[PDB]
């Protein structure tokens, strides 16, 4: 710190850092002494060593009882490290957990937003199975109807169906530009560069939910349908599916002479047979067997 | 002695074989009435 | 490193080869880094050519890799990501941008013959995939090439 | 004595190079090693 | 009624706990005795169909033996934490026992689940408490180790030659060992230990020095050319003792004025040879 | 008069929940069961009994 | 260093990152103060502490040294912090032989069975195994392995301010006139053993 810092003096701090970690942990010292040089490798534009050396600050807590000043204060550049690459979901665990001491510092001015901010790009996020797991556990929470857009935040949360691109754009505008706390929208959209790839990424999200979509109720469907559902181009969206195919996230066959493609499997006789004969067991045996007994509970109920 | 039809026998000197022979068979002539028992027999050892 | 040289012109096999340069790295290591980088990038060369799609950024992430991360490390590791994303038009630019440092090798016939035309074939089954049936002109403008040759060729995948 | 030892080992050196037929020069390499061990002692 | 095959001499080896987990690079530069112990039970024991469609008669077992801590037991726990098919070992003395005839039946049952349980490999060591050369068949306590000689040596030959399992034998004084033993179909490959001299001396000292401090300047070079035939394990007496020397005054680098003391402390073989008979 | 219960003996493996192996520390091993209430799952291979 | 150190305080050593020495043996001259430090050491903790004459082991049975001292090493792993103790293990030791009699055999499978036991394919922890013996010029060179006893001690002839403590040690109960220079005493002591 006399020579406020630069390359070369955060690369000589690099090598001693594990020294005392071989020497003993103090909960307040040696975890300021483990996060120092997180600061200065952050500063070098170094991020593979820094997360190296970032895995072992993670098994400390439990001691927030009075590390509150320094626990999450130092949270900022773990998502300032995955912000450098595609880590959303990362993150958003990490904002789940980075709430407590903004709960015990409760003003809802550096408590809200945060709130805000990871319900927010949760959706930037890909689709995914505990992604769902994480929407069920931040929903319902009791600060949710403080931000009065989490209403129609609820949109993408089920019975999916139709995202209209412009209808979000024209709804959108203003908590991406204006708002009484704003700040999330300007670390998501209101940078040059990240909001740029926020909305591209964002473009993904609600055409990959028009896919899902489609996958859900969808047999047989043309181009120039899904084209006008998907307010984008023919040649766009083939590649989109293609793209996504590749990645096996969806199965499809997007066929592209005449016109018309099918979402469903080829129907195997062993998969048909076997499908009716278990709905033909349970849907005949067990609700037969039901409605018996309960018919004779109702002849029990009234007279014999 | 395969070619011959010639029982081929041979001996190390070594205790596990001892009690193959005899009981202690501290001399080692013994071989012979179990030798004589198989009478086309050939006698080899090593070095 | 002759030896792996020398039999790898039949195309049998280059995992004798890579022990041929692992050996060697052994052999060089701190002592002769002018063999010790070529050795590097016949080693990589020769593992990627036989389908390992992420090995070459896994091994050349060991320390003795990283302590040799000269212009032929960003070659062969831009060469395999093209490899493994089956860019073409992405593995021609890579090989004009290291052309220099990709016509070190005195064996150059293995690499713009050889593994072109099996980067062309997996780029004809990742554009399969999406479709079922197809026009030639929407697969010839997805990849940028001719008619009659990618004719040929899907004659010779449909063989 | 050694011819046998020769011989197998120049199949080990064809299992090696893991070919199914073995070479000539499997049969010298092997020749050329036992000589050393032969230099030995 | 009849019942599945039991053994209780080495259970199998639960291996969750059992692994050593000993690297190949932890051994200190051994490439032949390691490169022809992959050659004898390794690659056999994977690539059977190599060695039959070549026909090389591949070896039912291999013995190991040499100067007393030359790494014969790690190469067989480096070996046993790197399978992936089962292996057992047992102490080669547990084959006496206070009754009559529990012997053949300890090697019967674990043989017999050795041809049970897999494609494994046995691990037999200190054939010496069983295998000896001359017997008195009139102890009694002589009488178990000559039978159980017996018993191990038939159930040697009760294979088919496509059964693929290993056994690994250990052992120190190779001259207690009956040459019938060793003949060929038991135990028709040998390997001996040699102390390292030079070109692996350098290569154990780097290995066991990998894991320490050794700050700036400790050198090692020096140290290869220092004569009189040190053997293998007490290099590793060596590093410990340092560290226990650099310890002790309250250090925790080793520095190079620790190594000459601590070299001095352990060796302490002075001269033993007038220099006027040389 | 009941205490004569006396003889101890060792297990080998688990045949089923009701069929065990145990060696006898004299001699002969034997095929033995057990009592409903004695935990059958915790006499691992390895216990005195 | 290796007897009290490392059982309290082993952190320095995988701060150092090797493991604390597994075992040291002493040796000199007969009654040159080894048991003092055996019956000296033994007055510390009397818990850990299981100690044999290396002689009550062989038996006239078959193999039960074997048995007995498998289940020795049982009872060391059993309580962790353990200290074990063999004194004149020459009566187990030998060299070798290559069977001149018949009880050779047992005892050198004992003795084979014991080093397998000490450093075969176990981690044997917080266990100590400290030595004693009147001569080492009659041990298996296998039982004198750095790998397998670590550190050798000698015990010498004690010393002329050595000999002076020891019997002001034994000066304790006197009863007598103080006139005596025991520098005569001392310098007439050459060669003379602790006791
Ligand atoms: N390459 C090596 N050479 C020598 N010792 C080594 C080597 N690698 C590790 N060691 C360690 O050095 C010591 C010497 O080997 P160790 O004591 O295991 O003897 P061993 O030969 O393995 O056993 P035994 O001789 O009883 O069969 C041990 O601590 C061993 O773990
Ligand atoms: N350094 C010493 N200081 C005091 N007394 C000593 C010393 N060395 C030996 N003695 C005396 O020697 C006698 C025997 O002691 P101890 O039984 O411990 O013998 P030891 O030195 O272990 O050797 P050994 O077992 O061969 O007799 C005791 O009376 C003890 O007072």
């Amino acid at each position: 710190k006399e020579q406020n810092g630069d390359v070369k003096e955060a690369a000589s701090i690099l090598q001693e850092l594990q020294v005392e970690t071989y020497g003993s942990m103090e909960k307040k010292e040696r975890v300021e002494f483990i996060l120092e040089q997180m600061r200065l490798c952050l500063a070098v534009k170094d991020y593979i060593r820094t997360q190296i050396i970032s895995k072992k600050i993670n098994t400390k807590f439990f001691q927030e009882e009075n590390t509150e000043k320094l626990k999450l204060k130092y949270y900022n550049l773990m998502i300032q490290l995955d912000q450098h690459e595609g880590s959303y979901l990362s993150i958003c665990k990490h904002y789940r957990a980075i709430y407590d001491t903004p709960c015990i510092q409760a003003e809802s001015e550096k408590w809200q937003q945060a709130l805000k901010s990871v319900v927010l790009y949760v959706i930037l996020a890909p689709f995914d199975n505990e992604q769902s797991d994480l929407v069920h556990r931040i929903s319902g929470d009791k600060k949710l109807e403080e931000i009065p857009k989490y209403k129609d935040l609820l949109k993408l949360f089920t019975t999916m169906e139709l995202m209209r691109w412009s209808t979000l754009v024209e709804d959108y505008g203003m908590e991406l530009r204006k708002g009484s706390l704003e700040s999330p929208a300007t670390d998501v959209f209101g940078s040059t560069e990240e909001g740029e790839k926020r909305w591209k990424d964002l473009k993904n999200r609600v055409v990959e939910h028009n896919i899902r979509i489609m996958a859900k109720y969808y047999t047989r469907i043309t181009m120039k349908r899904m084209a006008q559902l998907l307010d984008l181009s023919v040649d766009e969206s083939e590649a989109f599916l293609s793209n996504l195919v590749v990645n096996k996230t969806i199965f499809a066959k997007v066929d592209r002479l005449a016109g018309i493609i099918n979402f469903q499997r080829p129907k195997d006789p062993n998969n048909l047979l076997n499908d009716w004969s278990q709905k033909l067991n349970s849907l005949m045996s067990l609700v037969n067997k039901t409605t018996h007994l309960i018919a004779k509970e109702e002849m029990i109920h009234n007279l014999q | 002695a395969h070619h011959t039809d010639c029982t081929f026998i041979r001996v190390s000197g070594s205790e596990l074989v001892q009690k193959f022979i005899g009981e202690g068979a501290r001399m080692v002539r013994e071989l012979f009435v179990m030798a004589r028992e198989h009478a086309p027999s050939i006698i080899f050892m090593d070095e | 490193m002759q030896s792996g040289i020398i039999h790898a012109a039949e195309e049998k096999d280059w995992k004798t080869a890579y022990s041929y340069f692992y050996e060697a790295f052994e052999g060089y290591d701190s002592i002769d880094s002018p063999k010790a980088i070529t050795s590097l990038k016949y080693m990589l060369l020769c593992k990627i050519m036989l389908n390992t799609p992420e090995d070459v950024q896994a091994l050349v992430s060991g320390k003795l890799a990283l302590r040799y991360a000269g212009r032929q490390t960003e070659a062969l590791k831009c060469v395999a990501q093209a490899s493994k994303n089956r860019s073409l038009a992405d593995f021609e630019k890579a090989l004009t941008d290291y052309r220099a440092e990709l016509r070190d090798d005195p064996i150059i016939s293995t690499h713009l013959a050889k593994l072109y035309d099996n980067l062309l074939e997996q780029n004809l089954i990742r554009v399969i995939e999406p479709f079922s049936r197809v026009q030639i002109e929407h697969i010839s403008s997805l990849i940028k090439l001719s008619k009659a040759d990618v004719e040929r060729k899907l004659s010779q995948m449909i063989l | 004595a050694e011819v046998k030892g020769v011989c197998t080992e120049a199949g080990m050196y064809a299992l090696r190079e893991r070919r199914v037929h073995v070479t000539q020069e499997d049969f010298e390499m092997a020749v050329a090693k036992v000589m050393q061990k032969d230099s030995e002692k | 009624d009849v019942l599945p095959p039991e053994a209780d001499s080495s259970i199998m080896m639960l291996t969750s706990d059992q692994k050593p987990d000993v690297m190949y690079a932890d051994i200190g530069g051994m490439d032949i005795q390691k490169q022809e112990v992959r050659e004898a039970v390794e690659l056999p024991l994977t690539h059977f169909e190599l060695y039959k469609q070549i026909g090389i008669d591949p070896p039912r077992g291999v013995l190991m033996y040499g100067p007393p801590g030359c790494g014969k037991t790690m190469l067989a726990k480096a070996v046993a934490h790197h399978t992936t098919a089962a292996f057992i070992r047992v102490v080669g003395s547990e084959f006496v026992q206070k009754y009559l005839g529990e012997g053949p039946r300890m090697v019967r049952d674990v043989f017999r689940l050795a041809k049970e349980n897999a494609p494994a490999i046995i691990f037999i060591d200190e054939i010496d408490a069983i295998a000896t050369k001359r017997f008195d068949a009139q102890t009694g306590a002589d009488r178990e180790v000559q039978r159980i000689l017996l018993e191990l040596l038939n159930q040697m030959d009760g294979f088919d030659q496509n059964v693929n399992v290993k056994v690994i034998m250990a052992t120190n004084r190779a001259d207690t060992l009956d040459p019938a033993l060793l003949r060929p179909g038991r135990l028709d490959r040998k390997i001996e230990f040699p102390l390292p001299d030079r070109r692996q001396k350098r290569l154990i000292f780097s290995t066991i020095t990998s894991k320490m401090n050794l700050s700036e300047e400790v050198d090692l070079e020096d140290y290869v050319a220092r004569p009189d035939k040190i053997s293998g394990a007490d290099i590793n007496s060596i590093c410990q003792e340092s560290g226990m020397l650099a310890v002790r005054e309250n250090r925790y680098i080793v520095l190079a004025k620790d190594f000459e003391k601590a070299y001095k402390t352990v060796i302490k073989k002075d001269e033993q040879e007038h220099e006027f008979y040389k | 008069l009941q205490s004569v219960g006396q003889i101890v003996g060792e297990v080998l493996k688990q045949l089923t929940e009701e069929k065990f192996i145990v060696k006898a520390t004299n001699g002969p091993r034997y095929v033995v069961g057990c009592r409903r209430q004695l935990d059958k799952s915790k006499l691992k291979p390895g216990t005195r009994v | 260093e290796v007897i009290e150190l490392p059982l309290t305080n082993p952190e320095l050593f995988q701060r150092v990152g090797i493991i604390p020495p597994k075992g040291c043996l002493l040796y000199g001259p007969p009654g040159t103060g080894k048991t003092l430090l055996a019956r000296a050491v033994a007055s510390q903790l009397d818990c850990n502490f299981l100690k044999v004459v290396s002689s009550s082991i062989v038996d006239k049975y078959i193999g039960e040294s074997a048995r007995l001292i498998r289940e020795m090493f049982n009872y060391a792993r059993d309580h962790q912090p353990c200290i074990i103790f063999m004194d004149e293990i020459d009566a187990i030791g030998g060299r070798r032989f290559s069977e001149g009699t018949s009880a050779d055999r047992e005892i050198q499978r004992t003795l084979m069975e014991l080093l397998n036991q000490m450093d075969g394919f176990d981690t044997l922890h917080r266990v100590k195994m400290i030595m004693a013996t009147n001569r080492p010029d009659t041990l298996d060179p296998a039982l004198l392995r750095p790998g397998r006893l670590d550190r050798k001690i000698h015990i010498d002839l004690p010393n002329e301010q050595a000999r002076l403590d020891i019997l002001k040690i034994h000066a304790g109960p006197i009863t007598k006139h103080g006139e005596i220079d025991y520098e005569a005493i001392v310098k007439l002591s050459d060669g003379f053993n602790g006791a």
